[PDB]
């Protein structure tokens, strides 16, 4: 019953823009904090962006702070991306993730949504 | 002659969270501590240092209740020598402890359809708990070495973290309230005995 669908993405160009949405399941969004994650080809997980419970603040990698903004539609259940000054080692696979703790019956790890920013 | 307001312990209309531990002492009373103990109300009713069969013969100069809401999973954590979050972060019980922990099954008041997430624990501190501290900071906790002050990485948490108290969850993951008495022997009078 709890699940975590990653939406959107694809190919943009350098400087391009781009949304990814987290629907969840089971749950609602605003109770722990949700987090983006990237892996780029032959590199570790990255932490992207953060929005906390409850309007706690929200939290950015310095690789992606100004351009990058992190959301929450309480209303669809829904953590939103939105990407913008795109660069090219921006490109990897995007996850999304519930800092539960625990907190929930979860089958914790697991698909992910692919992004690619070209050269130009 | 007065005996001791334990209704107004066990029997409150709302409980804290964990992380902020209610407390009440009480004194300059009479207290009969088999009638709760003898109650079939409690799932737990467990003492240290002290047995709970000879509770009435004791008498002290005062007696603390802390109360407060958590897992069921973790009662086994409000006790000496324990460890795990709610033992380093939110409730440390002394390795000398003399007193008793009071814990019964709550999902009947503390959970909700759709699940109730009022009730919060301390996930990050950076350093555990001394006996009987209580910690209700907010603040942004820094993990790792890239600080957080000012504009803030993703290695910077909220230090709290919500129960998702569901209905249909399983026993340990249901709300217990708990009630600890600590029985404070002085070098003052006695003002809290059997009858
Ligand atoms: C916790 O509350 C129980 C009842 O809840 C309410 O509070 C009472 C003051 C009263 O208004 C009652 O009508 C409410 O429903 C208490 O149990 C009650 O105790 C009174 C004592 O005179 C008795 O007349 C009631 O019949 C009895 N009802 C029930 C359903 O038990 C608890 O009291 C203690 O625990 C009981 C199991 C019993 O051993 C009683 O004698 C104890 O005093 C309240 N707990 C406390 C006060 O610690």
């Amino acid at each position: 019953q709890v699940q975590l669908v990653e939406s959107g993405g694809g190919l943009v160009q350098a400087g391009g823009s781009l949304r990814l949405s987290c629907a969840a399941s089971g749950f609602p969004v605003e109770v722990w904090r949700m987090e983006w994650y990237r892996q780029a080809p032959g590199k570790e997980r990255e932490g992207v962006a953060a929005i906390e419970s409850y309007g706690h603040g929200t939290r950015y990698a310095d690789s992606v702070k100004g351009r990058f903004t992190i959301s929450r539609d309480n209303a669809k259940n829904t953590v939103y991306l939105q990407m913008n000054s795109l660069k090219p080692e921006d490109t990897a696979v995007y996850y999304c993730n519930v800092k539960d703790d625990g907190q929930l019956a979860y089958h914790y790890d697991y698909q992910g949504t692919q992004v690619t920013v070209s050269a130009g | 002659t007065n005996l001791c307001p334990f209704g107004e312990v066990f029997n409150a209309t709302r409980f804290a969270s964990v992380y902020a531990w209610n407390r009440k002492r009480i004194s300059n009373c009479v207290a009969d501590y088999s009638v709760l103990y003898n109650s079939a109300s409690f799932s737990t009713f467990k003492c240290y240092g002290v047995s709970p069969t000879k509770l009435n013969d004791l008498c002290f100069t005062n007696v603390y209740a802390d109360s407060f809401v958590i897992r069921g999973d973790e009662v086994r954590q409000i006790a000496p020598g324990q460890t795990g979050k709610i033992a380093d972060y939110n409730y440390k019980l002394p390795d000398d402890f003399t007193g008793c922990v009071i814990a019964w099954n709550s999902n009947n008041l503390d959970s909700k359809v759709g699940g109730n997430y009022n009730y919060l624990y301390r996930l990050f501190r950076k350093s555990n708990l001394k006996p009987f501290e209580r910690d209700i900071s907010t603040e942004i906790y820094q993990a790792g070495s890239t600080p957080c002050n000012g504009v803030e990485g993703f290695n910077c948490y909220f230090p709290l973290q919500s129960y998702g108290f569901q209905p249909t969850n399983g026993v340990g993951y249901q709300p217990y309230r708990v009630v600890v008495l600590s029985f404070e022997l002085l070098h003052a009078p006695a003002t809290v005995c059997g009858p």
